[PDB]
């Protein structure tokens, strides 16, 4: 089971249109779900020379809420959401243990606020090692903790 | 004209600030005005369906709001409420995957 | 300023597997919806991996031929699909 | 449907009205086809019934009981104790019921 996501129209036009056009190409080969394939590619202009590149999934929340406002507040944004929080767990081990990304505040229960900094991090700290960013746990991890299983 | 209401509902709706602000709104004024009878009450509860079809104003929000006014529901006469759920299902439909409990 | 700020990733979880279209086994007697029943062993039909002995058409509850209208004959409402028994 | 119809009018969780109402479609499941073999195995367990000697059509499961040419009389007689949508003449000349009859 996983968390339950807002899937904004992008994501929408990328799956769920495809979702009606995908009758077109399958009538009679049903669908069962799988939300992974959600792509994401940037090309962005904001510094003179087109970047492409890959991020997190929580500051594109955070400008969202720089869209509409400075901040989005947890109380609503928690009523929002409502992630199942089953992998919590790990989660919370990851996002505390990374502290790459540019947060809030990071508490253990519930995090009151999340609107979340700038582009504070570019690829390293250092170069011999202290190398480790995108957030990697949950990529090689799940055999790693799927092994009972 | 009869653009009256509309216009008013979209001069309360004119506003460029959070949704904090749209939301706050629109509960508060369209809860008076869901409430009310007649050309008022009609345009109320089609303004307050179109106010919850944002993605600024996200979605659980939009449906817990939507099930508030499920609860609200039987206030409203039936033939208002058949163009309630003609019209709101053409904004779930859209978005039908995560309103799939409204 | 605005160069990397964590706008759209791919991102995979666990989610399927098998599916969820069900889609059953003719389950009066129960060979399994790809294998070759005894009632397909007389007739020895070319049988999909979801026919073991399976034909909803119209006449649309369709499993084992004589164990299905063994389920039939003592009362012939044969309510699995809900019609009479091929 | 005679079978369904019947044996849900033998089973006794059910309310006593919806007993007879199984009991009546039972009846219509006599009446509108001619017998088939196990079919005309419950009509006769029908025509061992107090209750269906409680319907209105009892002299029309008796006259199934003894072998008998269906006159015009009796044959009007069910005809006005027929639903609507049972007395479909879709074509066929006499109807379902009439040619079930024949
Ligand atoms: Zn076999
Ligand atoms: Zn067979
Ligand atoms: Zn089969």
């Amino acid at each position: 089971p996983s968390s339950t996501f807002a899937i904004p129209q992008e994501l929408e036009k990328s799956v769920q249109m495809f979702e009606l056009f995908y009758s077109q190409h399958f009538s009679g080969r049903k669908l069962t779900w799988l939300h992974y394939l959600c792509t994401g590619e940037v090309k962005m202009n904001y510094l003179g020379k087109p970047y492409v590149a890959m991020v997190t999934t929580y500051q594109m929340a955070v400008l969202l809420a720089f869209n509409n406002s400075e901040t989005v507040s947890y109380k609503e944004l928690q009523d929002s959401t409502q992630m199942n929080e089953k992998e919590l767990t790990k989660t919370i081990k990851s996002l505390l243990d990374v502290k790459m990304i540019n947060h809030d505040s990071e508490k253990e229960d519930i995090d009151a606020e999340s609107s979340f900094s700038l582009n504070m991090n570019f690829s390293s700290k250092r170069t011999k090692f202290k190398i480790t960013t995108s957030m990697q746990k949950d990529t090689p991890q799940e055999m790693e903790q799927t092994r009972s299983a | 004209m009869a653009a009256a209401v509309r216009q008013d509902l979209a001069q309360l709706m004119n506003s460029s600030g959070s949704h904090k602000d749209l939301a706050g709104k629109y509960r508060q004024i369209l809860e008076k005005a869901i409430q009310l009878s007649g050309a008022e009450q009609l345009e109320a509860l089609k303004a307050f369906v179109e106010a919850m079809v944002n993605e600024n104003v996200s979605l659980v929000i939009s449906r817990q709001l939507l099930t508030d006014f499920c609860t609200h529901l039987p206030n409203l006469p039936d033939s208002t409420a058949k163009e309630i759920y003609h019209f709101t299902l053409e904004k779930i439909q859209p978005r039908v995957i995560s309103f799939e409990e409204q | 300023a605005k160069k990397k700020r964590f706008e759209v990733k791919k991102w995979n979880a666990v989610a399927l597997w098998a599916w969820d279209i069900v889609v059953d086994n003719c389950a009066i007697c129960r060979n399994h919806i790809m294998d070759l029943c005894i009632e397909c062993q007389a007739n020895q039909a070319s049988a999909t991996s979801e026919e073991c002995t399976v034909a909803w058409g119209v006449c649309n509850h369709a499993f084992h031929f004589h164990c299905i209208s063994r389920w039939l004959k003592t009362r012939q409402v044969c309510p699995l699909d809900n019609r009479e028994w091929e | 449907a005679a079978q369904r119809y019947n044996e849900l009018s033998y089973k006794t969780i059910v309310h006593e009205s919806e007993r007879l109402e199984a009991l009546k479609h039972a009846l219509h499941c006599t009446i509108l086809a001619s017998a088939g073999q196990q079919r005309s195995r419950m009509l006769a367990t029908l025509f061992k019934d107090e209750r269906c000697q409680q319907l209105a059509a009892y002299g029309i499961l008796e006259k199934m009981y003894l072998d008998r040419i269906i006159r015009g009389n009796q044959l009007q007689e069910f005809a006005a104790m027929l639903m609507p949508h049972q007395k479909a003449t879709t074509a066929d000349g006499s109807s379902i019921l009439d040619r079930a009859v024949i």
